[PDB]
RNA sequence: GGUGAAAUUCUUGGAUUUAUGAAAGACGAACAACUGCGAAAGCAUUUGCCAAGGAUGUUUUCAUUAAUCAAGAACGAAAGUUGGGGGCUCGAAGACGAUCAGAUACCGUCCUAGUCUCAACCAUAAACGAUGCCGACCAGGGAUCGGCGGAUGUUGCUUAUAGGACUCCGCCGGCACCUUAUGAGAAAUCAAAGUCUUUGGGUUCCGGGGGGAGUAUGGUCGCAAGGCUGAAACUUAAAGGAAUUGA
C-alpha cells in the first residue's frame, strides 16, 4: 500500500539509536492530503516542519 | 560468623581428602 | 563503602521484605530497592490519535491507556531508564 | 484384613425385622453411641446414608459401585474418598476416589460419613521376618517369595543360569496368554522416576 | 440495521507477532501472517511488517463477508502496536469501540519469566 | 467454508438496553452437530458505551450466554456482568488505600450472582498529606458492612431487577452515603459477577425476559 | 540413669540388629501403643490399646475406634473439621 | 518454543490461539510505604475462636523483687533430609542447541531430587545495623507509626453529641530522616562510631601480624552432610582499611 502525494512532513522520528543525528528511517504524514500514516527513510536528523520532496514515495 | 570463598572450598575438601586416602586414587 | 546514612541500601528495621520478579530477567528483589517506574502511557501514539479517532463511532471515546509498573533488577534501569549517576548532593533525593 | 469393624446391635422386633451385625468402623465412634442406616438420616460420623444428601467436598469412607453391594470404594485403612461434585444431578453424584480417578456412580448409592479406622497400619515397618509371617497367615497370602531366578528353567521362565541373572526382558504383554504372561504386565515405564497418581480429567 | 460487533485479536510476543480475525464469541473466521515472505525473527514484530499483517486481515472482515463494527483486543505490547492500530483507519474498518486487556499481572511469580510476560 | 456460514444476529433480552449485540458467521446448520443447538452458551460482551450512548460507562462489557434461539435469531439473559482491566488499573493510584470485599449470593430462583465493592478513603478538604491512609482494622470494619448491606438490597426476583440497578451502577452509591459518617468510601461498583451455579433453565421463565 | 544414655523400648530389643533409621518411625509408635492417653468421656488419664485400631478406657468401659497405633491421627483432626463445617453451613 | 542471531524441541497425531466448565497444586500483584509487628529467624485475601506481646494510661498493688552473664535450657531462613500427603509451577545433576580450540556455563530446550504441607531430623547464613546488653548525659528541626491530653476547629449528622478520619499544638514510647556536631575518628563518616588521653559507669563476649588454618588432631554432637570446639611444624614482611592522585 501506499498513494503518492506531493512533499510530506515528518511527524516525529518513531526512535531508532540516534542520541544525534538519528541513522534509520521516520515517520511521515503527507504534509497535503494528511493522515496517511507510512514509514519512510531518512539520513540525518529531521525535525517537523521540514520540507522534502517524496517524489514517488511509496 | 563465617567469611568467604577460602572456607567454602576447603569446607568440600575438608571430608573429600580424608575419604581420599581409603580410597586412594 | 559507607558514604551512606541509609546504611546497605533500604532496609530501615526490617532487612527482608517480600520479593518482586523483574519484568526483565526474573532476579528476587525486595519491593523498596526493586525500581518501580510509572508508565501510564496511550495504546496509540502522537500521530495514530488522530487516524483511530476519524474512522471510529464515539468522539474521542477516552482511549483506555495502558498501566504498567516496572520492575528492575538494577542492572536492567542503568541500560536505558532512569539511574544514569548524579552529582554527589543530589543522591539524597 | 486386621482392623476393625464396629458392632452395631440392632435388634428391634417384628418377624421380618432383618437386623444385626458389623457395619465398618469409622473414627471417633464410641459405644452406647446411636447409628442411623437410611435416607434422610443426620450428617455425623459413622452414619451411612445416600451420597446425594452427603454435601460436596465431604469425605466418606465406603460407597456402592451399584446399590446394595455395601463397599466397595475406600475399605483399606487411613483410606478414604471425598465426593468431589454432586449439583442438582438426578443421575450422577461424582466422587474423587483414593486412587484419585473421578468416577460416574448414582447418586443413590450409600456412603458412611468419616475415613475409616486403624489407620497408619502399613506406614510403620515390621522389622522382623516373622511379623510378616504372622499377618501373611491369617489372611490368603503364601508367605516367603521365592526370587524367579532362584527357581530351576522347568519350573520359571527367568530361572538358570550359571551365575545369576534373568534372561530376557522383564516385562511381557498385557495380550500374552497364561502361562507366558510374567514379570512387569504392560508397564507404562520403568525406572524410578516421576509418575503420579490415576488422573482422570472431566 | 447492522449490529455490527466483531473482535479482531493480535496475539503477540516481543519476538514475533500474528494475527488471527476473531469475532464476538472468538470463533476465528481466518487468519494469516508473514514469513511466507522474505522477513524472519524480529523483523516481523518490526513495525513495517506489521502494517503488512494487518491488512491482510480486515480485507477479509469488510468489502468480502461484510461486518463493519470491530474491536480491536491485542496482548502485551510491542513496537507493532502504533502501526496495527493506525492502519485499521486505512483498511477502511470502523472501530465500534477499541478495548484491549492483554490479561494483567496477579502475581504469577515464578524464576521461568512468568511473570515476565504479562502486562 | 464461507460460502456456507449462517449468520446470527444476537438479541438482548427485555429489561435491558438496545437489542442489537452484533453479527456472527459460524459454519452452515447441518445435520449431526448443527450450529444453532451446538454452541449458544459461548459469550457476547458489549460495552455499556455502545448501548447507552454515553462514554459515562466508556468500559463495563457484560458477558451474556445464549440459551434459546428462535430462527438465526439468538436470545441471551445475564449471565455476568464483566468490566474492563483498564478501569481497575486507573482507578487504583498508589498512596491510597484499598477497602476490599467480596460477596456471594443466590437469588430467589438460585441464580448466583458474586458482587464485590472496592473503595478509597475520599479526600477532605484542607489536606497536606499526600498519602491519607485509614487505619486498617478501621478499613476490616468497613469491609464486614459490605457483605451485609449488598446481600440485603440483592437476593429479590432473579437476574431481572438487581441487572437494572447493576448498569447505572445505583446499588454501590447508596452504601457510600451511609457509611460515610464512620469513614468514606469512594467509587464502590458492581464490578463482576459471573453465574457459576445456576438452578435449572426453567425455559418458560426466560421467555418472559424476551419479547 | 542406669546403662541407659537415651531410652530404647526396642533398640534393646534388637541388639547390633536393625539399625538407626529403622527405629526411628517405630520407637514412636511403640511409645504410643504403651501410652495412656484421656479419654473424652471421663477425662482420665486411663486409655489403652485394646487391638490395631481399639482403644478401650478401663474405668468407665468406653470402647472407642481410633488409629492403629495411637489414639487418633492428624488425618482424623482434617476430616472430622471439613465434615463439621459443611454440616454447619448447609443445615443453616 | 526462542533470540542478539539460530537450532534442538513441538506442529493435519490442525497445533499456536479461542472459549467454557471441572480438576490439581501453588500464591496473595497493583495496593504495600526511608511505614508495622514479632526474641530473633521471620510475617500481607476474608472471617470465627483460642490463648499471646509491646507501646500507652493508671493518687491500683508488691517493695529492691533489679542489671548482665560461663554453664545450662528454648526457638532458629534456606538447602539437604526421615516417612506420609502432594508434585501445579519451576527446577542442581544429566541430556540436548548455539557460542566456544575446551564451555561441562551464562544463553536456549527437556527435567529429577526438591519446591508445597504435616509429624520428625538439623543448627548453619552478608541469621547484618558487619555496629553486645543495660543506664544517665551532651543539639536544632519537620514528617510518619501507636496511644493519651487540650479546641463551644473542619468533615461527621452519629436524635444531638461523644467518637472516629482530617487539621493542630503539647506529649510518652517508636522506625528512622534531615541539617549542623559541640565531640570522636585514620579518614570516609558518625546525635553515636559522642561523653577513653577529659584515659578507670555496670556486666559479658571476642581479637591481639599475614599465611599454614579453620585445617590437622582429640573431644563432643549429628540421621547423614557434616557441624561445634580448635593447634602446630613450616613460611614470610607486610596482609588489610579509608581517603588521594595517575592509568
Amino acid at each position: 500500500m501506499d498513494t503518492q502525494v506531493k512533499l510530506a512532513v515528518v511527524v516525529k522520528v518513531m526512535g531508532r539509536t540516534g542520541s544525534r543525528g538519528q541513522v534509520t528511517q521516520v515517520r511521515v504524514k503527507f504534509l497535503d492530503d494528511q493522515n496517511r500514516l507510512i514509514m519512510r527513510n531518512v539520513k540525518g536528523p529531521v525535525r517537523e516542519g521540514d520540507i522534502l520532496t517524496l517524489l514517488e514515495s511509496e | 560468623m563465617r567469611a568467604k570463598w577460602k572456607k567454602k572450598r576447603m569446607r568440600r575438601l575438608k571430608r573429600k581428602r580424608r575419604k581420599m586416602r581409603q580410597r586412594s586414587k | 563503602t559507607f558514604k551512606r546514612r541509609n546504611g546497605g541500601r533500604n532496609k530501615h528495621g526490617r532487612g527482608h521484605v517480600k520479593y518482586i520478579r523483574c519484568s526483565n530477567c526474573a532476579k528476587c528483589c525486595p519491593k523498596d530497592k526493586a525500581i518501580k517506574r510509572f508508565q501510564v502511557r496511550n495504546i496509540v501514539e502522537q500521530a495514530a490519535i488522530r487516524d483511530v479517532q476519524e474512522a471510529c463511532v464515539h468522539d474521542g471515546y477516552v482511549l483506555p491507556k495502558l498501566y504498567a509498573k516496572v520492575h528492575h533488577c538494577v542492572s536492567c534501569a542503568i541500560h536505558a531508564h532512569i539511574v544514569r549517576v548524579r552529582s554527589r548532593e543530589n543522591r539524597r533525593d | 484384613r486386621g482392623a476393625p469393624l464396629a458392632k452395631v446391635t440392632f435388634r428391634h422386633p417384628f418377624r421380618y425385622k432383618h437386623q444385626k451385625e458389623l457395619f465398618v468402623a469409622a473414627e471417633g465412634m464410641y459405644t452406647g453411641q446411636f447409628v442411623y442406616c437410611g435416607r434422610r438420616a443426620t450428617l455425623s460420623i459413622g452414619n451411612v446414608l445416600p451420597i446425594r444428601s452427603v454435601p460436596e467436598g465431604a469425605v466418606v469412607c465406603n460407597v456402592e459401585h451399584h446399590v446394595g453391594d455395601r463397599g466397595v470404594f475406600a475399605r483399606a485403612s487411613g483410606d478414604y474418598a471425598i465426593v468431589i461434585s454432586h449439583n442438582p444431578d438426578n443421575g450422577t453424584s461424582r466422587i474423587k476416589l483414593p486412587s484419585g480417578a473421578k468416577k460416574i456412580v448414582p447418586s443413590s448409592c450409600r456412603a458412611m460419613i468419616g475415613q475409616v479406622a486403624g489407620g497408619g497400619r502399613t506406614e510403620k515397618p515390621m522389622l522382623k521376618a516373622g511379623n510378616a509371617y504372622h499377618k501373611y497367615r491369617v489372611k490368603r497370602n503364601c508367605w516367603p517369595k521365592v526370587r524367579g531366578v532362584a527357581m530351576n528353567p522347568v519350573e520359571h521362565p527367568h530361572g538358570g543360569g550359571n551365575h545369576q541373572h534373568i534372561g530376557h526382558a522383564s516385562t511381557v504383554r498385557r495380550d500374552a496368554p497364561p502361562g507366558q504372561k510374567v514379570g512387569l504386565i504392560a508397564a507404562r515405564r520403568t525406572g524410578r522416576l516421576r509418575g503420579q497418581a490415576a488422573a482422570t480429567a472431566a | 440495521i447492522f449490529a455490527s460487533f466483531n473482535d479482531t485479536f493480535i496475539h503477540v510476543t516481543d519476538l514475533s507477532g500474528r494475527e488471527t480475525l476473531v469475532r464476538i464469541t472468538g470463533g476465528m473466521k481466518v487468519k494469516a501472517d508473514r514469513d511466507e515472505s522474505s522477513p524472519y525473527a524480529a523483523m516481523l514484530a518490526s513495525q513495517d511488517v506489521a502494517q503488512r499483517c494487518k491488512e491482510l486481515g480486515i480485507t477479509a472482515l469488510h468489502i468480502k463477508l461484510r461486518a463493519t463494527g470491530g474491536n480491536k483486543t491485542k496482548t502485551p505490547g510491542p513496537g507493532a502496536q502504533s502501526a496495527l492500530r493506525a492502519l485499521a483507519r486505512s483498511g477502511m474498518k470502523i472501530g465500534r469501540i477499541e478495548d484491549v486487556t492483554p490479561v494483567p499481572t496477579d502475581s504469577t511469580r515464578r524464576k521461568g519469566g512468568r511473570r515476565g510476560r504479562r502486562l | 467454508p464461507f460460502a456456507k456460514k449462517d449468520w446470527y444476529d444476537i438479541k438482548a433480552p427485555s429489561v435491558f438496553n438496545v437489542r442489537n449485540i452484533g453479527k456472527t458467521l459460524v459454519s452452515r446448520t447441518q445435520g449431526t452437530k448443527i450450529a444453532s443447538e451446538g454452541l449458544k452458551h459461548r459469550v457476547f460482551e458489549v460495552s455499556l458505551a455502545d448501548l447507552q450512548n454515553d462514554e459515562d460507562q466508556a468500559y463495563r462489557k457484560i458477558r451474556l450466554r445464549a440459551e434459546d434461539v428462535q430462527g438465526k435469531n439468538v436470545l441471551t439473559n445475564f449471565w455476568g456482568m464483566s468490566f474492563t482491566t483498564d478501569k481497575l488499573r486507573s482507578l487504583v493510584k498508589k498512596w491510597q488505600t484499598l477497602i476490599e470485599a467480596h460477596v456471594d449470593v443466590k437469588t430467589t430462583d438460585g441464580y448466583m450472582l458474586r458482587l464485590f465493592c472496592i473503595g478509597f478513603t475520599k479526600r477532605r478538604p484542607n489536606q497536606v498529606k499526600r498519602t491519607c491512609y485509614a487505619q486498617a482494622s478501621q478499613i476490616r470494619q468497613i469491609r464486614r458492612k459490605m457483605v451485609e448491606i449488598m446481600a440485603n438490597q440483592a437476593s429479590s426476583c432473579d437476574l431481572k431487577e438487581l441487572v437494572s440497578k447493576f448498569i447505572p451502577e445505583v446499588i454501590g452509591k447508596e452504601i457510600e452515603k451511609a457509611t460515610s459518617s464512620i469513614f468514606p468510601l469512594q467509587n464502590v461498583f458492581v464490578r463482576k459477577v459471573k453465574i457459576l451455579k445456576a438452578p435449572k433453565f426453567d425455559l418458560g421463565k426466560l421467555m418472559e425476559v424476551h419479547g | 540413669m542406669t546403662k541407659r544414655t537415651k531410652k530404647a523400648g526396642i533398640v534393646g530389643k534388637y541388639g547390633t540388629r536393625y539399625g538407626a533409621s529403622l527405629r526411628k518411625q517405630i520407637k514412636k509408635m511403640e511409645v504410643s501403643q504403651h501410652s495412656k492417653y484421656f479419654c473424652e468421656f471421663c477425662g482420665k488419664f486411663a486409655v489403652k490399646r485394646k487391638a490395631v485400631g481399639i482403644w478401650g478406657c478401663k474405668d468407665c468401659g468406653k470402647v472407642k475406634a481410633g488409629g492403629a497405633y495411637t489414639m487418633n491421627t492428624a488425618s482424623a483432626v482434617t476430616v472430622r473439621s471439613t465434615i463439621r463445617r459443611l454440616r454447619e453451613q448447609t443445615e443453616a
